């Protein structure tokens, strides 16, 4: 009986909140992550490196707050407390984007600690650790948006702010700079999370009206044993209902517990992968043979041509106060607008 | 009577607040249900004819 | 505005039509006075 | 050359959709 | 502990109201209860807008839904759609709260004290749901309440001081209406028309005497089915083809309600003539119409001729030709040419807007009206930033007829889903089988494999 | 003022609550 | 029998390898002729002046698309809302010019899908199965009437619906965005919130249960063939599940009853995506997402953005190049 | 692009290799009492039941 | 130990967080981020 | 184009009226339980 299995066997205890050894990871992470994101959306600012308010001390509201991304001119600097550039002043440190890199970082941290936290308490437990797998599609999302994307980019800057609003600007640069609705990779995860939600829906609707009469009341929730050895629902009706409406339908329960866990993992991963292509601006921004036809063909137009039209308002009409340290300025005459707007 | 209408008046929103509290209540304790069924009578009857005496003198103020 | 003779109500009407969805609030604490049976 | 390769590929799925409605393994209750 | 709890009533707190389905005197506890809170709102809301209300801004700058509906009926208001009393906005008001109570009253007494169920006290007012005879008579009474009702607005139109016409020469005001339309070729020529462009169904209604006149019919129809179904039970293929049970009878009138919530959206978004626009604000076309207008206005008093100006895409920039051929306003607002208003009617001759007549004939009040409704167009941001998306804050306005049209749809289609629902669980329920399926005696266990 | 509409409401809205309090002191029937 | 309930047998009838049932008597025809008319369309139809200025936009693969940028392109801005079957035409040609098979693609398809909800229910009932599916499909079906159906009416043509195609699909959703700043309506981020956690919580059920299938196989064989079509045990240990699920999180945060977890996956994405459909339907009346442009200023009232400022700057972006030639007059009031 | 789905085979194959034994499936005769809540002071070793 | 009971610990609690976010909403008009 | 309006009324009448009469044909009764 050593230190270390005395250790394992208090870290190890069954308690209301178990804490395990991936704890020591997970629980000062996750907490400094989400600390630092309420603290920053509470009460600091992001006027050094973006020209704007940022927090409800400055009367932002929720929609609005974010923790902002540090100043381009920061580079990938991993923004220590301790380093170079905020030497050791907190104020100073919130000032020039501090916050962005310490959520990010305990935040990648605190995942990590969750999905060894999966592992740790399904090897405990006695179960396949699924649960884990299927969590390494939301790491991947994570790791690709949040530090590979701006990694291939100038700076931090470029990186998703931590606020609502703050992320929707993301999803609209993402359009006006990348395409990203054009590409298979977006599209494929699209499909993934649509695909997910559809499932998700269409299996718990099937077994909520396929239920057997396991008790008399109308409420139909207390016919429920969890040790009950039979399906609470008949998974033959089922399977005649949808071969009859939609011409196939699941017969293994396995097999479609399995899918489940697939399709929306899949789709995150797909998506993840275009994400790395565009830390590289390896876009799918265009269609050569649409271009070089519309081009010698002022009567060609399709969606595609039009969506481009959008996407060149978005980049001129947005860049002068998206990219403050670029200093753009962009003469009136020069913005692109079409008749009377 | 500008005083005499907003005497009717806040008496009359004074009973219905009285009542508002005191009639479910009443109603839902069968130990009272003859201590108070002439209170409910009363107070309803109260109740009414504030509402014609601030009808009659709304006519002489407004 | 109210004629001046009901002014004093302002406020009063000022929060009045708030009370149809205080009913239904009222149903809660009910049901949790009764346990939810 | 592109058009008749899309539609092509369309035609494919359809009769892919009858195969796998009309001859499927039938689930048998075993 | 007369159901009242999950053990005796089978039905779960969250579906507590299901445990009143056979305990008729509690329901019409429920139902009187709930009564009296639709009126008190009616009052409570009517007296709050009043409070607020400055009769030198216009109604739709102000956030009014009830005072609009007062002022359309003639109470309140003169030439112009113009504030000249607000006694009978307070009297609406006060008159529905004190309501309220009494039906208060009456809810609670019949919900707590009165007994739990009708039947045993009194066979006129006791019912069974599966009773098609009593049914029919109740639907019938009803039918007969709501005829008296549609007459009761005939009697406003042509006894008691008419109706607000935004429709009537000098720019609007009340009016007598003496001469209602009985024909039914117009009458029920409405209900057959397409709802589609340029049709619109009975949303295209036009003016006061089509209103009054099919609510004559409407008054009489009612009472007449009222009696209809008092004196007779339902026929063999009615009784064949309906489940006859509480929650079917629910899930009809859900149905219904929820059918008429969609065409009062559509109301309020498109009609002019009973929702006014000197009250709610121009529609969405007239605001856009109104555009076109102004700057035609605009530029032909500086020197430009309007119907000779081809804009950049070849298609006049001031006016152009439907697809059938009307003379319209140009721009995206083509799609809005089926648009009729009072402003805009003057410059209207048998091919659509006159030239000479713009040339000529515009009035300032023409002007004014363009302007002001194109500056109130019914566009603006759910915290009540009025404009565009991309409009800064500054004007506090969102039209009353999106805050109508917006709560409406949404009401509309929950009441669907409700339909589907009850409708859905009717159905099962009397065929006994909304538990859940029977492991004995699995229907589709007995049933040949398809393959 | 904002003091007269809140001390209404903080009135009107313990209104409701107390009446359940009472029946369940007076042990009454909810 | 008699004719009559011979055929009505038929179309009822629980034996039929697809139930026809009385909405199928509906949903077919309706369905196979959109479906004919799209396929025919996307293929070759020339080009549809979408936005009435006489400005046609190619849409189908014939006409110089692919799958991505290939469309059935709305009716024409001029035919606002009008009905515009072929027989109103004068000849087919102006009827592809003008953009008639989108109205009788979606009127027919509308159609088709609303009685596709009601054979679900249908089908429910001669099963002697409890009737809620079709509530269900009830989200995606409205969400289809939103874009197809009531955004137009609220904004006066079937130009503003939505396009039948891949990249006209987005389109219409940089184009809302100008027009209604759907981003910052609280309904699409509960649409976000159903779709997001639709997938997550579909991930989750299915890695849970597929964490906990009983021994049933070898390692050679697939875990599936464990479970045999029609067997009364189950084939996983909920119980486990939980005590992992529990644990995870802790022990009330996690479902042990299966009847209140399949009900939480049913409503959760049904009532998000119905909140996100009436997203759509009230935009479509113009009353638009939260406006804090210009919101936060400081002592002297100089702006200080926000990040609703810069997502203002896109939507400007997009306001003013959209439908670059359609406007004459400076607001794009619908 | 391989670094990142390199990754997922790391997770995979390291998942394999610590729970080789429940791979095809957990104990079809596991107790309740090694999942349920209390039982055991330190989870899932049986040597500390009560 | 049990004695106040829940349904009013929860009456108050609620009515406690309606008035925060109340006010939250009132700040939405007042000062700061109000536009004015 | 008289001929095609003409056999598209006839057609979406002739589906209408099935609808119809086929749902007024004891509908309720077809069902595996209760045959009402
Ligand atoms: C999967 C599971 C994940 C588990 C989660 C674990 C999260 C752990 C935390 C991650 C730590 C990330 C820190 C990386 C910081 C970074 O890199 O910081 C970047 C620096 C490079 O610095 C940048 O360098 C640039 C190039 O400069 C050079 O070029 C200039 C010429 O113009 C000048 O000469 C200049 O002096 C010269 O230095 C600019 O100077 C930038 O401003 C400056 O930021 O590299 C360095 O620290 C290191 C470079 C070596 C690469 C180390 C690998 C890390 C990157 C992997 C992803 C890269 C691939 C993604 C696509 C790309
Ligand atoms: C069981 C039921 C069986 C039903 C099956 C048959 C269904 C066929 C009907 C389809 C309706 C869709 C087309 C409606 C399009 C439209 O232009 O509809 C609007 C029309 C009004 O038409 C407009 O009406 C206007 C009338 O105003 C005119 O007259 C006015 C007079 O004041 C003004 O002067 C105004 O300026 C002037 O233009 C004009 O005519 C416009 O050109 C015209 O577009 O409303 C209407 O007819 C009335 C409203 C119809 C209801 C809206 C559809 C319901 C939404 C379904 C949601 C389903 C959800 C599914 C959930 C899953
Ligand atoms: C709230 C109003 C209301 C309600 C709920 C009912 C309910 C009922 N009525 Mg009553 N009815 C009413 C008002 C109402 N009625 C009024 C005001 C009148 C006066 C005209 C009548 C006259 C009347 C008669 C004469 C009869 C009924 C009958 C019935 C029963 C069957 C109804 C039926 O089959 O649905 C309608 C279902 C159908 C399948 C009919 C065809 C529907 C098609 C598809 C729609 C289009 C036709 C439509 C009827 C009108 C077209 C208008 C057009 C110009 C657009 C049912 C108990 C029947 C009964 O049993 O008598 C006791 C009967 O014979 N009612
Ligand atoms: C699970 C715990 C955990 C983890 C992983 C992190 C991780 C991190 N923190 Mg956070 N932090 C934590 C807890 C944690 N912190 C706590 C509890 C607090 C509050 C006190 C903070 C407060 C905090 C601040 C304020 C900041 C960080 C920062 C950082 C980052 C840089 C850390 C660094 O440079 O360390 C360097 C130090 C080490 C790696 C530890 C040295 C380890 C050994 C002892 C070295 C010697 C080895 C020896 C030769 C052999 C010994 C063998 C053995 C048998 C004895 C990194 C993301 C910075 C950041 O996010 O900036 C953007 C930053 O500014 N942290
Ligand atoms: C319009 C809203 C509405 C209405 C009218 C009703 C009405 C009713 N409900 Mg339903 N209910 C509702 C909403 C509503 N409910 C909601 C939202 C829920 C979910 C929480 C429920 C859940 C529910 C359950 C679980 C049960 C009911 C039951 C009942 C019935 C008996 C209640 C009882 O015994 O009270 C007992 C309560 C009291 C005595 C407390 C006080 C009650 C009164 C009404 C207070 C109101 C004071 C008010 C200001 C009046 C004074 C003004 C006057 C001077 C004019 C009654 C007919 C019960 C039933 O079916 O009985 C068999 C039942 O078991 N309901
Ligand atoms: C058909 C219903 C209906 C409609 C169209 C309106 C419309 C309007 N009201 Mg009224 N109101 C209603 C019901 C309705 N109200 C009810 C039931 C009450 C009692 C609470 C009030 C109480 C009320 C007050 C106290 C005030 C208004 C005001 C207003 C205006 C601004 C609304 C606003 O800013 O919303 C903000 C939008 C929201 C809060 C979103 C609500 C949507 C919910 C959360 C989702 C839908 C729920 C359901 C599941 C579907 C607008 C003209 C204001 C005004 O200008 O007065 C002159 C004002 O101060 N209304
Ligand atoms: C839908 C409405 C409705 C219905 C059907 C009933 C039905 C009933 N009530 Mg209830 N009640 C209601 C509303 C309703 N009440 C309201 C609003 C109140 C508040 C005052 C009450 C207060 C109440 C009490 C206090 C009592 C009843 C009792 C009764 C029973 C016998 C009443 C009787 O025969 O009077 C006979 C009535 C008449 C012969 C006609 C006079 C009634 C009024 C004045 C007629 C007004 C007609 C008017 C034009 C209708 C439109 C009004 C408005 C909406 C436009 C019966 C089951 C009694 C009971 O069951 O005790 C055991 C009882 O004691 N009710
Ligand atoms: C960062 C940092 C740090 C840490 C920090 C911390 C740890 C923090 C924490 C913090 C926290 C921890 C906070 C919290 C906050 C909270 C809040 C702010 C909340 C709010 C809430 C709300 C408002 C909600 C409400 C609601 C709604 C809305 C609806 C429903 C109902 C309810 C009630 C739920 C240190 C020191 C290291 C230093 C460095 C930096
Ligand atoms: C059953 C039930 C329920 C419900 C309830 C109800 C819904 C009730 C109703 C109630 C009602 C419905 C009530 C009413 C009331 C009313 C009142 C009480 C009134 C009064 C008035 C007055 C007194 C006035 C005054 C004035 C004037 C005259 C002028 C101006 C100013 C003023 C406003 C001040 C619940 C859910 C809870 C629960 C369970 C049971
Ligand atoms: C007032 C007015 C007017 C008039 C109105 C009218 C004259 C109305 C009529 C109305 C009507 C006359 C309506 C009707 C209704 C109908 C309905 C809505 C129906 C429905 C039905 C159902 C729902 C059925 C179902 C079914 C089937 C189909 C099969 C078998 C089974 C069952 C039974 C389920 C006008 C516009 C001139 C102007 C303004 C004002
Ligand atoms: C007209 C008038 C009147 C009347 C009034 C009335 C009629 C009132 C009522 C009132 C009411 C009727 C109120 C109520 C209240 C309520 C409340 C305030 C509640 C709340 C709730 C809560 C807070 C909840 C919580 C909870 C629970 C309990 C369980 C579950 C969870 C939760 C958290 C949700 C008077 C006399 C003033 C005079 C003047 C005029
Ligand atoms: O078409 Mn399609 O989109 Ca609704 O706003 Mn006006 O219009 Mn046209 O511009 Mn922007
Ligand atoms: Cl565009
Ligand atoms: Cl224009
Ligand atoms: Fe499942």
């Amino acid at each position: 009986r050593g230190w270390f299995d005395i250790l394992d066997d208090w870290l190890k205890r069954d308690r209301f909140v178990f804490v395990g050894w991936s704890g020591i990871l997970l629980f000062p992470c996750a907490y400094l992550a989400l600390g630092g994101w309420l603290t920053g959306t509470t009460f600091v600012t992001s006027w050094y490196t973006h020209g704007l308010a940022s927090s409800y001390l400055e009367g932002c509201n929720f929609l609005t707050v974010a923790v902002s991304t540090p100043a381009n001119s920061m580079g990938h600097s991993l923004l220590l407390l301790w380093g170079p550039e905020a030497q050791g002043d907190f104020t100073r440190w919130c000032q020039l984007g501090g916050l962005w890199t310490f959520i990010a970082l305990h935040g990648a941290f605190g995942l990590i600690g969750f999905m060894l936290r999966q592992f740790e308490i399904a090897r405990l437990v006695g179960v396949r650790p699924y649960n884990a797998i299927a969590f390494s599609a939301p790491i991947a999302v994570f790791v690709s948006v949040f530090l590979i994307y701006p990694l291939g980019q100038s700076s931090w800057f470029f990186a998703p702010s931590f606020g609502v609003a703050a992320i929707f600007r993301f999803l609209l640069f993402f359009q006006g700079f990348h395409n990203w609705t054009l590409n298979p990779f977006h599209m494929m995860g699209v499909a993934g999370v649509l695909g997910g939600a559809l499932l998700c829906a269409i299996h718990g609707a099937t077994v909520e009206n396929t239920l057997f009469q396991d008790g008399e009341g109308a409420s139909t929730f207390r016919a429920f044993n969890p040790t009950q050895a039979e399906e609470t629902y008949s998974m033959v009706t089922a399977n005649r209902f949808w071969s009859q409406i939609f011409g196939i339908a699941f017969s293994n329960k396995r097999w479609l517990h399995f899918f489940m866990l697939f399709v929306p993992v899949t789709g995150l991963w797909m998506s993840a992968i275009g994400v790395v292509g565009l830390a590289l601006n390896l876009r799918s921004y265009d269609f050569i043979s649409q271009e070089i036809r519309a081009a010698e063909d002022p009567e060609f137009e399709t969606f595609y041509t039009k969506n481009l039209l959008l996407n060149e308002g978005i980049r001129a009409w947005m860049a002068p106060q998206d990219q403050p340290h670029e200093n753009f300025v962009f003469p009136e005459e020069v913005l692109p607008r079409g008749n009377a707007l | 009577m500008t005083i005499l209408f907003q005497l009717a008046l806040a008496a009359l929103v004074i009973l219905s607040f009285v009542m508002v509290i005191g009639v479910p209540v009443a109603y839902a304790s069968p130990q009272d249900w003859d201590r108070s069924k002439q209170l409910i009578f009363l107070g309803s009857g109260l109740w009414i004819a504030l509402v014609l005496v601030v009808g009659v003198l709304n006519f002489f103020v407004v | 505005k109210l004629p001046e003779a009901y002014a004093i109500f302002d406020p009063l009407v000022d929060v009045l039509p708030v009370i149809p969805v205080l009913f239904l609030a009222l149903a809660f604490v009910w049901q949790a006075a009764v346990g939810f049976r | 050359m592109e058009t008749i390769t899309y539609v092509f590929i369309f035609a494919c799925i359809i009769a892919l959709f009858f195969f796998a409605i009309f001859f499927r393994e039938p689930p048998r209750i075993t | 502990a007369t159901n009242r709890d999950q053990e005796s009533s089978g039905f779960a707190w969250w579906a507590g109201n299901a445990r009143l389905i056979n305990l008729s005197g509690k329901l019409l506890g429920a139902h009187v209860a709930h009564a009296g809170l639709i009126v008190f709102w009616a009052g409570a809301m009517t007296l709050f807008e009043l409070a607020h209300f400055i009769p030198e801004k216009p109604m739709y700058e102000q956030g009014l839904i009830l005072i609009p509906h007062i002022a359309t009926l003639g109470w309140g208001v003169g030439p112009g759609g113009e504030v000249v009393d607000t006694f009978p906005f307070f009297v609406v008001g006060v008159v529905h709260l004190i309501s309220s109570a009494v039906l208060g009253f009456g809810g609670v007494y019949h919900a707590i004290r009165g007994p739990e169920t009708l039947e045993e006290y009194s066979s006129f007012f006791g019912y069974d749901w599966k009773d098609k005879n009593k049914m029919t008579t109740i639907l019938g009474f009803h039918l007969i309440v709501l005829g008296i009702g549609a007459l009761l607005l005939v009697a406003k139109a042509m006894f008691f001081g008419g109706l607000y016409d935004t429709w009537a020469p000098g720019g609007g005001d009340v009016r007598v209406i003496t001469n209602p339309t009985l024909d039914p070729r117009v009458i029920f020529g409405y209900l057959l028309k397409s709802p589609f462009g340029g049709e619109g169904w009975i949303v295209s209604v036009n003016n006061l005497e089509d209103v009054v006149g099919g609510h004559i019919w409407i008054g009489l129809i009612c009472i007449a089915g009222g009696i209809w179904h008092i004196l007779t039970t339902p026929f063999g293929w009615a009784r064949r083809a309906f489940i006859w049970s509480g929650e079917a009878y629910l899930s009809y009138s859900l149905g219904a309600l929820s059918m008429m919530g969609f065409i009062a959206t559509c109301f309020v978004w498109f009609n002019n003539t009973v929702y006014p626009s000197e009250f709610y604000g121009p529609t969405g076309p007239e605001a856009s119409q109104a555009q076109a207008m102004t700057f035609l206005i605009r530029d032909q008093k500086l020197g430009a001729n309007v119907g000779s100006a081809q804009g950049p895409t070849g298609l006049g920039k001031y006016l152009m030709r439907s697809p059938t051929g009307e003379i319209i306003f140009g721009g995206e607002t083509m799609r809005f040419w089926d648009f009729r208003g009072p402003w805009l009617e003057p410059l209207r001759g048998p091919n659509g807007l006159d030239l000479n007549k713009i040339k000529n004939d515009i009035q300032p009040w023409q002007e004014r009206r363009a302007a002001e409704y194109m500056t109130h167009a019914p566009l603006g941001s759910l915290n009540s930033v009025g404009g565009v998306a991309t409009e800064i804050n500054s004007v506090n306005f969102v039209s009353p007829r999106s805050w109508l049209a917006t709560s409406h749809f949404v009401l509309a289609f929950f009441f669907l889903v409700g339909h589907l629902w009850h409708a859905g669980r009717a159905r099962a329920a009397a065929a006994g089988f909304e538990k859940g399926i029977d492991r004995e005696s699995e229907p589709v266990l007995s049933m040949p494999s398809l393959d | 003022e904002v003091i007269a509409q809140l001390t209404m409401i903080a009135m009107i809205g313990i209104a409701g609550p107390m009446i359940i309090f009472l029946l369940a002191v007076r042990r009454g029937n909810l | 029998a008699n004719l009559w309930e011979r055929f009505c047998n038929w179309v009822t009838s629980t034996d039929n390898r697809l139930y026809v049932g009385w909405f199928g008597v509906i949903m077919i025809p309706t369905l196979l002729a959109a479906t004919i008319c799209f396929v025919i369309a996307f293929i070759a139809a020339p080009p549809v002046d979408i936005d009435g200025i006489r400005e046609p936009v190619s849409g189908s693969l014939l006409y110089g698309n692919n799958i991505i940028t290939g469309a059935v392109v709305p009716s024409s801005n001029a035919i606002g809302l009008h009905f515009y079957p072929i027989w109103e035409a004068a000849s087919l040609d102006e009827w592809l010019y003008n953009g008639g098979p989108y109205q009788l693609i979606i009127f027919h398809f509308l159609l088709g899908a609303s009685c596709y909800m009601g054979r679900q229910w249908e089908l429910s009932y001669r099963l002697g199965m409890r009737p809620w599916i079709c509530v269900a499909y009830s989200a995606p079906l409205a969400s289809a009437f939103a874009v197809f159906l009531i955004y137009p009416i609220g904004q006066g043509s079937f130009s503003d619906g939505m396009p039948l195609g891949i990249s006209g699909t987005f389109n219409f959703m940089i184009v809302f965005q100008a027009e209604h700043n759907i981003l910052m309506h609280p309904f699409h981020q509960l649409g976000v919130a159903g779709v997001f956690g639709g997938a997550l919580f579909c991930a989750m059920h299915g890695s849970l249960v597929t964490s906990s299938l009983i021994r049933e196989t070898t390692e050679t064989e697939s875990a599936n063939y464990g479970y045999k079509f029609g067997q009364e045990e189950e084939t996983y240990n909920i119980v486990a599940a939980h005590g992992y699920f529990g644990r995870l999180i802790f022990q009330y945060a996690s479902f042990n009853n299966s009847r209140s977890l399949h009900f939480f996956l049913a409503a959760w994405p049904v009532v998000g995506v119905w909140f996100t459909a009436l997203g759509i339907s009230t935009m479509a009346f113009n009353l638009n997402g939260f406006n804090f442009n210009h919101s936060v200023i400081d002592a002297k009232g100089n702006v200080i953005n926000t990040w609703a400022d810069i997502i203002n700057r896109a939507n400007l972006g997009m306001e003013v190049m959209h439908e670059r030639n359609a406007h004459n007059f400076p607001l794009d009031l619908a | 692009v391989f670094a990142l789905l390199f990754f997922f085979g790391h997770i995979w194959h390291g998942a394999r290799t610590l729970f080789r034994d429940v791979f095809s499936g957990i104990d079809p005769e596991l107790s309740p009492e090694q999942v349920e809540w209390g039982f055991y002071q330190k989870v899932g070793d049986v040597t500390t039941r009560r | 130990g049990g004695r106040i009971p829940l349904w009013i610990v929860a009456t108050v609690a609620g009515m406690g967080v309606i008035v925060i976010v109340g006010l939250f909403f009132y700040g939405a008009y007042a000062g700061l981020g109000s536009s004015l | 184009m008289e001929t095609l309006k003409i056999t598209v009324y006839i057609v979406v009448t002739f589906f209408v009226l099935l609808f119809v009469f086929g749902f007024l044909s004891g509908d309720p009764a077809r069902n595996p339980k209760r045959k009402d």
